[PDB]
């Protein structure tokens, strides 16, 4: 009856408990998400609020141990995660105040829809409405307009509350011995004793400005490129040495400069690594779709969905008498019993996502030996990286040839590969940087660096810097765009979308030497590997249980984000690109500006 | 006479299991040869015939099968149902979803997880007081106080390993 005997005893049934409670949370979620009615919603939330109460109850409750008396590290490991010491350690005033901030920036985000002011009868959503005009719109103004109008109405709203937001969430960081909300989320890179494999709160500031350095040269590059593109689109709008108009990228914040695509591409008489139709023309139904990714998985030693996966999972839209939530995911009840959503729809982007999918349901059931506790990505990354690794594959011309969706004589040339090539730097490597960016200035925000009315010019010093791209229209501290973006105005770590890129592809770097891989890394098709499978199962049955690092071990065979491998998958494309640079100016003036004075 | 064990409508919950007595009495064992309705069949004594007994009853989870028979560390048999290392007959097993499981959740069967001490083969427990790493009787909601039992919960649609399965341990002396 030590210390740590007594908190051996709680995490044991606090896993049989958790188990239950867990496993009927996710049944209503399941039954309302697939059925929404009135009694299937209100079912969702008592049993989500069951779930919710034996939280704080248990978290409160692991209190009665001191963690620095635990020698089973594991158990260290597990007792640090109840101790979500939650929003408590505030007072119950602050705490509902908290509560009902994020709530109003939640619903203002939601709600919010601005109306036309040369028709003020007539009003659009975020989504659809202004992202719709944000991805498709030609035209300067109507950008222009969206862009603002959004920034203008909800932006505003949400420049008061953000305020607050952070003092109080910069409270709560500190009573828990963090430097501030900042390095709160961090953490979740953090590793305590194990030798050559800790990883300090501050070192992914490092880790991640270094590895971004190395990524500069690309990006400029991308960057240089796509502007000349630009101005031929936006003819006189755009500066050949200046920056990129933020309402000019692609969608509502410049997130991912895919919707460019459209006008940047570099050979318009290319045309499909699209089987869309072949499949169509094969009567493939939805069945065919997830059982042939089953395939997949099982060429590289992994096991079939379970019996039970084909007999609960929904794998086409219910329709009518029966509406449901189409949002395709991964599902982890618990209690061995997985499965997925998805409206599933007989075309590639489907195809592709269906493994995906089935990519996190491997993960899942690799880690469910793990204690309750522990049944999860090594981090925040991991288990997105892991899905994004089978969408590399079964893109591949080769994969789509060897399963019968690509006639067995297309032969891939050098050019549709440039293509594809860029399509994917407008979106792994566009976002990269607006990435950095982001996370950097809430990041420093964080840490006080940047008072309330320098906020902008703070922002737009830095969009200037980091990302080389500008504001259409100048904005004071009226203007709260930082979190003008769900992921902010609704509280969350962004760097994730980051880390994510890179593990991903030491992933699939590790895989393809592994699965012997002789063509350019983007070639590669891990299929019928089971070696590399093998390799990849280490760090997958991991789940939480060691320090990331080990487990990115396991499989790239290193102790860090190495970000060689990203530049290794955009090699062939890097040179492509300071070849039609050789007559355009690389790089940017952080002081030129479209809308002048 | 294995039609009461067996075929039997309502099974008894793994910590409380229930064990018959079978004497003076023939059966071909055939009822039991064939039929592939059973997933486990491990004989650690033999396999044939001779007209010539215990046969316990229960229910545990499907992954808590691994556990009926000799060796295995435990948490079931550590604490619920432990098989002599040496002495033996046959384990025997089947699924029942359907029967034991409900779409809402049948919590009925039940298995002890705290205890002081291991169970000493063929041994049962049917205590059911508050348990504490060190003695101390407990009284709940005191620090550090569990109640030993506690319930499966079979829902119909969970993986294959935790689905409610029947056992009946055959023994022979
Ligand atoms: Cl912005
Ligand atoms: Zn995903």
């Amino acid at each position: 009856s030590t210390t740590e005997e007594l908190a051996k005893t709680f995490l044991e049934t606090f896993n049989y408990e958790a188990q239950e409670l867990s496993y009927q949370s996710s049944v209503a979620s399941w039954n309302y998400n697939t059925n929404i009615t009135e009694e299937n919603v209100q079912n969702m939330n008592n049993a989500g609020d069951k779930w919710s109460a034996f939280l704080k109850e248990q978290s409160t409750l692991a209190q009665t141990y001191p963690l620095q008396e635990i020698q089973n590290l594991t158990v260290k490991l597990q007792l640090q995660a109840l101790q979500q010491n939650g929003s408590s350690v505030l007072s119950e005033d602050k705490s509902k105040r908290l509560n009902t901030i994020l709530n109003t920036m939640s619903t203002i985000y939601s709600t919010g829809k601005v109306c036309n002011p040369d028709n003020p009868q007539e009003c659009l959503l975020l989504e659809p409405g202004l992202n719709e005009i944000m991805a498709n719109s030609l035209d300067y103004n109507e950008r222009l307009w969206a862009w603002e109008s959004w920034r203008s109405e909800v932006g505003k709203q949400l420049r008061p509350l953000y305020e607050e937001y952070v003092v109080l969430k910069n409270e709560m960081a500190r009573a828990n011995h963090y430097e501030d909300y900042g390095d709160y989320w961090r953490g979740d890179y953090e590793v305590n004793g194990v030798d050559g494999y800790d990883y300090s709160r501050g070192q992914l500031i490092e880790d991640v400005e270094h590895t971004f350095e190395e990524i500069k040269p690309l990006y400029e590059h991308l960057h240089a490129y796509v502007r000349a593109k630009l101005m031929n689109a936006y003819p006189s709008y755009i500066s050949p040495i200046g920056c990129l108009p933020a309402h000019l990228l692609g969608d509502m914040w410049g997130r991912f400069w895919t919707n460019l695509y459209s006008l940047t591409v570099p050979f318009g008489q290319k045309p499909n690594i699209d089987v869309t139709d072949a499949m169509v023309d094969q009567a493939w139904d939805a069945q065919r779709i997830f059982k042939e990714a089953e395939k997949f998985f099982v060429s590289v030693g992994l096991p079939n969905m379970t019996q039970g996966f084909w007999e609960n999972s929904m794998l086409t839209d219910p329709g009518n008498v029966q509406k449901a939530v189409c949002h395709p995911t991964a599902w982890d009840l618990g209690k061995g019993d997985f499965r997925i959503l998805m409206c599933t729809k007989v075309t590639m982007d489907d195809f592709l996502t269906a493994h995906h999918e089935m990519g996190h349901i491997q993960y899942d059931m690799a880690y469910a030996a793990q204690p309750f506790l522990l049944r999860n990505g090594a981090n925040e990354g991991f288990h997105e990286a892991v899905g994004e690794i089978m969408s590399l594959s079964a893109a591949t011309p080769k994969h789509l040839k060897s399963i019968g969706l690509l006639s067995p004589d297309f032969q891939e040339d050098n050019e549709t590969e440039i293509n594809f090539l860029l399509k994917q730097a407008l979106t792994i490597v566009g976002t990269l940087p607006f990435t950095y960016m982001l996370e950097k200035w809430r990041w420093m925000v964080f840490k006080g660096e940047i008072p309330k009315d320098q906020w902008m010019k703070k922002w737009w010093e830095m969009k200037r810097e980091i990302v080389g791209v500008v504001e259409p229209v100048p904005h004071d501290e009226t203007y709260c765009d930082p979190a003008s973006l769900f992921h902010v105005s609704n509280d969350y770590s962004f760097i994730r979308y980051y880390t994510r890129t890179l593990y991903q592809f030491q992933f699939q770097e590790a895989l393809c030497q592994a699965a012997k891989h002789e063509g350019p890394l983007h070639k590669c098709d891990i299929s019928n590997s089971t070696e590399a499978g093998q390799k990849l199962f280490n760090m997958l049955r991991l789940g939480k249980s060691e320090p990331w690092t080990l487990a990115l071990e396991n499989v790239v065979g290193a102790k860090n984000m190495n970000v060689r491998p990203l530049l290794n998958y955009f090699e062939p494309l890097f040179t492509w690109l300071k070849d039609q640079n050789k007559n355009s100016f690389v790089g940017w003036s952080t002081d030129w500006s479209p809308y002048a004075d | 006479p294995f039609g009461e064990v067996f075929n039997a409508t309502k099974f008894p919950s793994v910590y409380a299991w229930e064990r018959k007595k079978i004497s003076n009495c023939v059966a071909d064992y055939s009822v039991l040869y064939n039929s592939t309705f059973f997933s486990t069949f491990k004989c650690y004594g033999v396999s044939a015939t001779k007209l010539n007994v215990y046969a316990d009853s229960f229910v545990v989870k499907g992954d808590d099968v691994r556990q009926i028979a000799p060796g295995q560390t435990g948490v079931i048999a550590d604490y619920n149902y432990k098989l002599p290392d040496d002495f033996m007959g046959c384990v025997l097993a089947w699924n029942t979803r359907n029967i034991d499981a409900t779409s809402t959740g049948n919590y009925n069967y039940k298995y002890r997880y705290l205890r002081h001490g291991k169970l000493r083969p063929f041994e049962r427990d049917i205590s059911n007081v508050p348990f504490s790493p060190d003695g101390k009787p407990c009284t709940p909601p005191a620090p550090n106080c569990y109640w030993p039992l506690r319930g499966y919960g079979f829902y119909t649609t969970t993986g294959i390993g935790y689905q409610p399965y029947r056992v009946v341990v055959l023994s022979f002396e």
